[PDB]
């Protein structure tokens, strides 16, 4: 489940205007 | 885990193949099948060997995110398994991918084609939203890992907005924007066939796609960019050199105003579609605010992007700015409705971009299928 | 002479006195009234109050009133007091689906046959303006499928799925006046079994019953491809003929001696009954399929002035076509 | 929604209501319903839409109306209509309980499903043969229970109002006079 | 297709891309990929512990010991030259390529890299085909295990050489379909005159294998190829070894293609019946 | 020769059994259900009838007042015919929402089974359904006998192409 997925993750300016 | 699982993702414009536990797909090919119109059934080609071929009729067996012909998908999967991946189907687990809002009939015919014809020991069909959201954790802080978010699934067909809360997909609040990459290249083709002479008619689509992929970005405001183009043309105007299909005569064109009017039809769909006028900044808001009342805040805090058409520069910035603008006014109206005694907490809106954005579904499938407990989830042969 | 109204089936059809208007039910929860403007049929009115499949209609000519019954356990009496037809409510007190309805010769009562092992005879009351019902239920064991009325406005024939054809009396003392003596019997209280038939061993479901003009003879058809005539003047006697064709779904007397039938073979037929008690087949009357109707005929009626002098008869069925047949 | 048919909550509320009105019914015995739904295809019916599409509704006909008898399927805590009726009749004084068993009237438009008359009788008979008179299946014949449900259930509120205004049309105490509120402003009737 | 290719595609594509990009002059990138192929093998392409200017391709056969006993090391030394290296932890054979010192002709090395399985298997066939040419007969047969439930046998006489395959099927459909397909091989020798010979007996081993302890059952079949010295001469050895190398996967591929073909004819008949059914409506 | 009288007899028996009517249930109010699946009143049912040619090919017909059930078993010669017949019937039964007159699972001892209601007799003609059943009983034999030769003829080319090279 989610535990397996999160365990396997590590193993493998011009705008305001 | 004596041998890894196989991951195949089928789409309207591309198909992605590979083995479990790898970061990149080993094959991204077009979803094209070419045939000739005994053992004449096996005389066909798939992928890059089917885009141009003289004595062969080519076609596309996936349109709009559904299967139109199954006799072609069967053959497509035969040459996916037995030529490129080079895997015997009798000793591998398979993790396929379904479109959102898929019928049980379409889901069951795939199982028929797999089990009855290939003797697959195990099959798993997974929704795209959770796999897209799983890949978001590769470029996020350690203190925030949740299955709650809204995915803007873009690509080549139709654009979906799907919210997921605590691992499951909320089917009712799914909405479709009919804009995608195909419309963008059709629009930029019409732009380019009004100003430049030198494009052969045959290579119009290829040049349009190349100009879309190489030079394309979004701007805050249109008038300032139009002024900047004419004021200083040397900086913002580039040249593209192409090779003709006949006699190798090189040709050159200038890229101008079609640079930033290409990806603008997400935010102004009336430029290219007369029957739809709602910007994408509002569809996300209206999809989020039709859900249960206890999960409104986490969905705004996690708006991930999965698909090839969200690969433009500064795409998330426009969504973030527009959503902040349209929620701040609503909170201001609510505050003024109740005098000024109490100020509500401002909603934090956030959009997350990653290195893995073009093939996020395949990456999520690879991460899910490498775990030891994945083999307890699939449907075995005897169940069918 | 064939006319095709609609491609859907016709459940039931009703005629009026002048043979100008027709009421139809095209297999839905509605009744359509058509008139004839010259030489073409054009729809006139729609009547819609049921919320279920409509199963029977009839048209009282002299009073000009349409009784409708259906599978929603309802019945309505439609009348024309202004340009628009209006309904009147009927209290039936049945809990299963109705199956048949028919007016009486004097147009003061009407009989409804239903699937709750009941026969409901309904009559009018004006102190609060509706119809009130009385029940016949004693010897019936199954659903009734056919009904008919005697000329003397008392006796009532019935056929049911329990392989029996019965003759009851439906004398209501509040409305009707005292009757005379018939060969069928003398003592006639309400709901009293007057006669019963159906003993043939391999009996099937009876689909249609009918009385003669004289009132002393009864005829009925069964699902075992048999027709039978029961006489009561000389004695209570029966004569059954075993036809070699498919089942027959309707029957009607043309005269004292001849009877016309129709069914799933799509072709009406004529039988003769001699005075000595013998049935003999005579002929068909219609000498893709080689027949005008493309499906089973469900109802047979008389276009002319009925059993006193009958010349033409009308057939309608599942094909959607309505046909008029003339003997001459 | 779990067949490939997407109807939004707001704009298609009155399109699915016609489907509910036309094709829905309460099952008598759930077992035969599931046997016919699994081994036979005589429950699937095709419905046409205003757009021109044709959808197919199958075993969903007898699942939607059964939120009434089992209220937990749509997250409602309770006992259901059949058991709530039992808990209501078995809460009055003993003498008048027989006066209510014989005369139960159904009203309203949401009790016109086919079979809803014929299911409450079975549920009450079974609920009254294992809670009150436990075992001893002889005296149920003497125990008479009857439910009245004429085919005019929808408008029974109107028809009653069509009678009470007819009887008391003339005598001027039934109505609240206009002049009463000109001085008093309240009412005691 | 008809005939399965003997070259792994992913190795060829990855090494071709990396060699052309290295010759262009751009920086190399990192690659870390794990594959699988037929008969339970497992590849791995990686960088040798941090350095990004070298690539290592390693193979992981589960049954390499018997091939080593029959002399697979000499052919690997002969063919790939100096690219052999000390194997990685948990893998049998490894090849190393350096991107600085690269030959000008990039086609030959990337063509040879894909035939790692063929070169691993070729030693047994080479050694037993030399026996006819040198005439040193009277040697025991050999055994090679593909998987947990299958075997190859090979043996040489003074005038012919023979290889026997043992094949297993799981589904009861495949048993009858395989009996239909592979009965045809027995008459192909009579259909031609310059082809090798094929023999088969069902559910029991042949006379050469009944002496030993083979597997008896309903699902097990024995396919015997008999080759003459004309095919296994020095000039035409490679074409023979390339095609005897894949015969199980060939037959299984055609068996699984036949049922897919049947599904199309089933769909056509379903559509035909639905069409004729709809012609009976009035509408 | 021998198949023609069998088809003639099945035709004659079907024509005498498809004479259906409408019938609401007399047990539960306002339910229209077939009276051959839901078996709730002995009076409404007809006697079953069976017609056969040999010891392994026969048709069973069960009648009622508003439904007919027709179960058919087909010929089988060897194992390949057996498994192809089973695969084909399983293919057809999966697509039963389009085949309006097909039962999902067959009666035990029979391969394929149809259920025809009065609604399917009012929305279609009567003789064309009988003709469809007669077409069904022969076209399947033709199709499977063709598929056998098709699979047999696919081995020659594969064997020849493999043996050609070496
Ligand atoms: N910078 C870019 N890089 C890659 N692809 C891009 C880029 N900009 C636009 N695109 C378009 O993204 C699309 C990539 O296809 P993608 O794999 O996302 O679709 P898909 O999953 O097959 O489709 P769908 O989800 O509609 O079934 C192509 O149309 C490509 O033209
Ligand atoms: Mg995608």
């Amino acid at each position: 489940p989610t535990s397996g997925i999160v365990g396997a993750l590590m193993e493998v300016d011009e705008w305001e205007d | 885990g004596r041998l890894p699982a196989c991951v195949v993702d089928c789409g309207t414009g591309y198909t992605k193949l590979g083995y479990a536990g790898n970061t990149e797909p080993q094959f991204i090919i077009p979803s094209c099948i070419a045939i000739k119109e005994g053992v004449d059934d096996l005389d066909f080609f798939i992928g890059d060997e089917a885009i141009e071929k003289p004595t062969y009729a080519t076609k596309w067996p996936i349109r709009h995110g559904i299967v139109e012909d199954w006799d072609l998908m069967e053959r497509f999967m035969e040459q996916v398994i037995f030529k490129y991946l080079r895997a015997e189907p009798e000793d591998h687990y398979f993790l396929l991918t379904e479109p959102p809002l898929n019928t049980p009939e379409n889901r069951e015919y795939t199982a028929e084609i797999m089990f009855e014809s290939f003797n697959v020991p195990g099959l798993y069909i997974a929704v795209q939203a959770v796999l897209a959201l799983a890949a978001s954790w590769t470029s996020r802080q350690v203190g925030e890992r949740t299955l709650t978010g809204t995915v803007i699934d873009s690509g080549d067909g139709v654009t979906h907005v799907i919210p997921v809360a605590e691992g499951y997909v909320i089917g009712s609040c799914i909405k479709h924007i009919p804009i995608a990459g195909r419309d963008i290249t059709y629009f930029i083709q019409q732009l380019l066939r009004d100003r430049e002479v030198g494009i052969p008619p045959e290579q119009s689509l290829e040049t349009a796609k190349a100009v879309k992929e190489r030079y394309s970005y979004v701007c805050p405001d249109l008038v300032k960019e139009f002024n900047k183009y004419d004021t200083d043309g040397s900086k913002w105007i580039k040249q593209y050199t192409g090779i003709n299909a006949i006699s190798k005569k090189e040709f050159s064109i200038d890229v101008g105003y079609e640079r930033f009017l290409g990806p603008e039809i997400f935010f102004h769909p009336e430029f290219a579609n007369p029957d739809f006028t709602q910007p994408i900044s509002e569809v996300v808001d209206e999809v989020i605010q039709n859900c249960p009342i206890d999960v409104r805040r986490p969905l705004y805090k996690n708006i991930v992007l999965s698909g090839g058409s969200t690969m433009f520069r500064d795409f998330g910035r426009r969504l973030q700015r527009d959503l902040k603008r349209t929620v701040d006014a609503r909170l201001k109206l609510s505050e003024e409705l109740s005098g000024g005694r109490l100020k509500p907490k401002p909603i934090d809106v956030q959009v997350i971009t990653h290195h893995m954005q073009r093939y996020a579904v395949w990456f999520g499938g690879s991460m899910l299928a490498s775990t030891p407990e994945f083999y307890q989830v699939c449907h075995t042969k005897k169940d069918y | 002479s064939l006319h095709q109204f609609l491609l859907e089936p016709i459940t039931c059809h009703a005629w009026n006195r002048d043979r100008t208007q027709i009421a139809l039910s095209p297999n839905n929860h509605e009744v359509h009234i058509y008139k004839k403007n010259g030489g073409q049929w054009v729809k006139a009115h729609e009547l819609k109050e049921h919320n279920g499949h409509i199963t029977g209609i009839d048209w009282a000519p002299k009073s000009d009133r349409i009784v409708t019954c259906g599978a929603d356990r309802n019945a309505y009496v439609w009348s024309q007091k202004d340009g628009v037809w209006k309904p009147t409510l009927v209290i039936l007190r049945i809990n299963r689906a109705a199956t048949f309805v028919k007016w009486s010769p004097l147009e003061n009562k009407f009989a409804v046959g239903s699937g709750a092992r009941l026969i409901s005879v309904c009559y009018f009351e004006s102190e609060n303006d509706w119809w009130v019902s009385k029940h016949i239920k004693k010897p019936i064991r199954s659903t009734v499928l056919s009904l008919d009325w005697h000329p003397n406005n008392v006796l009532l024939a019935a056929g049911s799925c329990d392989f029996k054809c019965r003759v009851f009396s439906a004398y209501i003392k509040e409305v009707d006046e005292k009757p005379a003596s018939t060969p069928w019997g003398s003592k006639m209280p309400f709901g009293q079994l007057m006669s019963e038939f159906g003993g043939s061993g391999t009996g099937g479901w009876v689909h249609g019953v009918s009385f003669s003009a004289s009132g002393s003879r009864l005829a009925w058809v069964s699902h075992d491809s048999t027709v039978s005539v029961a006489d009561a003047s000389k004695s209570v006697q029966v004569s059954t003929l075993k036809t070699e064709f498919l089942p027959l779904l309707s029957v009607s007397f043309v005269s004292e001696n001849s009877v016309v039938a129709a069914g799933h073979d799509c072709c009406p037929m004529l039988f003769n009954y001699d005075d000595r008690g013998c049935l003999t087949f005579v002929s068909k009357l219609d000498i893709a399929l080689e027949t005008l109707h493309q499906n089973s005929i469900t109802q047979v009626s008389i276009y002319e002035v009925d059993k006193q002098d009958c010349r033409k008869f009308c057939t309608t069925g599942i094909d959607g076509a309505m046909t008029i047949w003339d003997f001459k | 929604l779990l067949r490939g048919y997407a109807f939004n909550h707001s704009a298609d509320f009155e399109t699915v209501r016609m489907i509910k009105e036309k094709l829905c019914y309460v099952g008598y015995n759930i077992e035969q319903e599931q046997k016919l739904a699994l081994e036979t295809t005589v429950l699937v019916e095709s419905y046409t839409l205003p757009d021109g599409r044709i959808i197919k509704v199958g075993g969903e006909r007898f699942e939607a109306p059964e939120a009434l008898f089992q209220p937990h399927l749509i997250n409602v805590e309770g006992v259901g209509v059949a058991e709530l009726l039992f808990n209501t009749i078995q809460a009055a004084d003993i003498d008048t309980r027989s006066e209510f068993y014989k005369h139960i009237v159904l009203s309203g438009g949401s009790t016109m499903y086919p079979g809803l008359p014929s299911r409450l009788e079975r549920e009450l008979k079974q609920l009254y043969l294992e809670r009150v008179l436990k075992g001893d299946v002889e005296k149920l014949s003497k125990f008479k229970i009857r439910i009245e449900d004429p085919p005019r259930r929808k408008h029974m509120v109107f028809l009653g109002g069509a009678v009470l205004a007819d009887i008391m049309k003339d005598k001027d105490n039934f109505w609240m006079t206009r002049q009463e509120y000109q001085e008093k402003g309240v009412r005691v009737l | 297709m008809i005939l399965l290719e003997v070259n792994n595609r992913i190795i060829e594509e990855t090494l071709a891309l990396k060699f052309e990009n290295a010759a262009a002059g751009n920086k190399p990138e990192a690659v870390e990929v794990t594959f699988a192929d037929f008969d339970g093998v497992l590849y791995h392409i990686s960088n040798p512990n941090g350095d990004k200017t070298k690539v290592m391709v390693s193979i992981s056969l589960k049954f390499y010991k018997e091939l080593q006993a029959h002399g697979a090391d000499e052919l690997l030394k002969r063919v790939y030259g100096s690219y052999l290296v000390n194997p990685e932890s948990g893998y049998n054979v490894s090849l190393l390529y350096d991107l600085e010192n690269l030959p000008a002709s990039k086609d030959s090395i990337v063509h040879q890299a894909g035939m790692l399985k063929r070169n691993c298997f070729a030693s047994v066939f080479e050694k037993y085909f030399q026996f006819q040419e040198e005439g040193k007969e009277g040697e025991n047969r050999a055994v090679i295990h593909y998987r947990d439930d299958e075997t190859m046998y090979v043996e040489s006489k003074k005038d012919r050489v023979t290889v026997v395959f043992s094949t297993v099927f799981k589904d009861d459909d495949d048993v009858v379909i395989g009996k239909v397909f592979m009965q045809e091989f027995k008459e192909g020798r009579r259909a031609s005159h310059t082809a090798p010979q094929v023999l088969f007996s069902h559910r029991e081993p042949p006379l050469e294998l009944k002496d030993t302890d083979a597997a008896v059952g309903d699902n097990i079949g024995y396919i015997t190829f008999v080759l003459f010295p004309r095919h296994t001469n020095a000039s035409a050895r490679d074409n023979t070894i390339n095609l005897i190398h894949t015969f199980r996967d060939y037959l299984h591929y055609h068996i699984k293609c036949s049922k897919a073909y049947i599904h199309t004819r089933m769909r056509a008949k379903t559509s035909d019946f639905l069409k004729v059914l709809n012609r009976a409506r009035p509408d | 020769a021998t198949l023609r009288p069998y088809l003639s007899a099945v035709r004659a028996t079907l024509q005498a059994a498809l004479c259906l009517e409408n019938f609401s249930s007399q047990v539960v109010e306002r339910h229209n259900k077939p009276e051959v699946e839901v078996r709730s009143s002995k009076e409404l049912l007809l006697q079953p009838v069976t017609i056969s040619r040999n010891e392994k090919e026969k048709v069973l017909i069960e009648g009622s007042i508003n439904s007919v059930r027709v179960s058919i078993a087909v010929k089988q010669a060897d194992e390949i015919e057996k498994i192809l017949c089973h695969k084909f019937m399983r293919f057809m039964m999966m697509r039963a929402e389009n085949f309006f007159i097909l039962r999902r699972k067959p009666v035990e001892g029979y391969d394929i089974s149809f259920l025809i209601t009065n609604f399917h007799t009012e929305q279609m003609y009567k003789h064309k359904l009988v003709d469809f059943v007669i077409h069904f009983m022969e076209e399947i034999d033709k199709e499977i006998s063709e598929m056998k030769l098709s699979v047999n003829a696919r081995a020659r080319i594969v064997a020849e192409e493999f043996l050609k090279n070496f």
